[PDB]
């Protein structure tokens, strides 16, 4: 299965070649920044997944608190 | 052997457990309906909670003014008169 790095690195390479094509350049003009983009995409995707997990748990805590506060009107 | 004696059990391996499929279907229905009820309850929450000002973060002044009511410019006139003794 995709492990958030086979997608992040692919998106990094894709955006590197995408920006490379918008300047009417050969797709693999500078492969060193292609590797840099792969690494950056992998790192950003991993950070996004971790932040999503943290954000979901914090949101669950906030919803629990809000529900507890709203329940107090009945009791 | 011959082709069909192997293609038969090949297809049989390819096909899945129906008992697992039925169990997963009834399960998925159960938790999906429970979560549906949960989301329906969640959408019922008003924008303004019942407490609101009761919350400690929404006062910010009941525990700030008492430590300020001693500075000059906020004192009751009858505070400096009898403070000498
Ligand atoms: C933009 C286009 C997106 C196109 C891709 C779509 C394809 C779908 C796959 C997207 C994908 C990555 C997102 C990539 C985004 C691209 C980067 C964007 C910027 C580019 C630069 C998220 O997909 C999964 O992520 C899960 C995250 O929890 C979520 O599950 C829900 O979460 C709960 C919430 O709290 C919910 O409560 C709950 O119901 C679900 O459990 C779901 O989002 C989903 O199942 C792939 O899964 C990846 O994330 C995790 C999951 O395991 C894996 O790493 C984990 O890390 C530890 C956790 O810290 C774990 O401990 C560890 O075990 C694990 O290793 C990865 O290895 C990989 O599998
Ligand atoms: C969202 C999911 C899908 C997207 C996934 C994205 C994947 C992660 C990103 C991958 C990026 C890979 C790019 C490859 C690395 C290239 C690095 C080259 C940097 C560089 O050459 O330095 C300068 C280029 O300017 C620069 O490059 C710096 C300016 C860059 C602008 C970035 C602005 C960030 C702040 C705003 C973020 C967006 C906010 C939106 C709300 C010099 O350039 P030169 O030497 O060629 O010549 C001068 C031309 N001036």
């Amino acid at each position: 299965p995709i492990s958030a790095t086979m997608v992040g690195a692919l998106l990094g390479l894709g955006t590197q070649m995408y920006s490379n094509a918008l300047r009417k350049l050969p797709y693999m003009r500078h492969p060193w920044e292609h590797v840099v983009g792969m690494g950056l995409g992998a790192v950003f995707a991993n950070q996004l997944v971790k932040w999503d997990v943290k954000l979901k748990e914090d949101l669950d805590v906030m919803l629990a608190k809000a529900r507890a506060a709203n329940e107090r009107r009945y009791f | 052997g011959f082709i069909m004696e192997f293609a038969e059990n090949l297809v049989l391996r390819l096909m899945e457990n129906p008992e697992e499929r039925d169990r997963k279907a009834r399960e998925h229905i159960y938790e999906m309906h429970e979560r549906c009820k949960k989301i329906k309850e969640m959408w019922a929450l008003p924008i303004r909670p019942y407490g609101f000002w009761t919350f400690e973060r929404h006062n910010a002044q009941l525990r700030w003014d008492p430590q300020i009511s001693q500075v000059a410019g906020r004192r009751d006139p009858y505070d400096d008169l009898l403070e000498d003794n």
